[PDB]
């Protein structure tokens, strides 16, 4: 079941794969 | 704002999008 | 072999774990 | 900055921090 | 929580794995 | 098929065999 | 350095990340 | 054929597609 | 959903990342 | 003892050196 | 590129994967 | 040992049954 401390490890990856080359910000912390 | 919103059930590719740089 | 553009997906994941409940900004374009 | 130098062969947990918001 | 958009990427790799050389067809749409 | 199979708590190893090409 | 048997692993990620609901076939084998 | 085409240098998202079904 | 069969991979990714050089038993069988 | 601890939500960095060698 | 400090944490996975429920000792200091 | 063994190349299956428990 693990959390957001492992779930948002793998949305990154599929993050700047959309982003390409571009970057982005982080903040598993709302 | 963006974990809560996609590690629910996935956003779409566009709304990834929103947190690009 | 892959590339960055493989390699970052998987140093994020270190990133906020070491980060915690903070955040960071992952830019793979110097 | 961050990706060629941890890409390389990763970087020391402190050197990661400098990227921590 | 995430959904089979991201259980499925790691389905595979045990799916290749068992297969060795071998190949298989992934398709995430019953 | 496969994935709501092997998704909800693994298959076995014969199982992924069925998928094997 | 590890070999295809486990870049593949992660090719397939991205690659049905990309079909989105469709499907794809994976050949590790040319 | 796809392996050792994008696990060289990763393709581009349009020649991923050509392996979708 | 997976389970711990495909959750413990990802929970010695960080064990040994915290151990450094050090090494770690695994035994997913309490 | 560990997976049943650590897969349920997370454990802190401090629990994971109890298993370490 | 990265180093054995990454590639190890999936070499487990694979481990632990044809043990079953089965476990093992992870060194990654020779 | 192992590692410098399987993450040249990967080893065999049976290879890694050597460290099982």
């Amino acid at each position: 079941f693990v959390n957001q401390h492992l779930c948002g490890s793998h949305l990154v990856e599929a993050l700047y794969l959309v982003c390409g080359e571009r970057g982005f910000f982080y903040t598993p912390k709302t | 704002g963006i974990v809560e919103q996609c590690c629910t059930s996935i956003c779409s590719l566009y709304q990834l999008e929103n947190y690009c740089n």
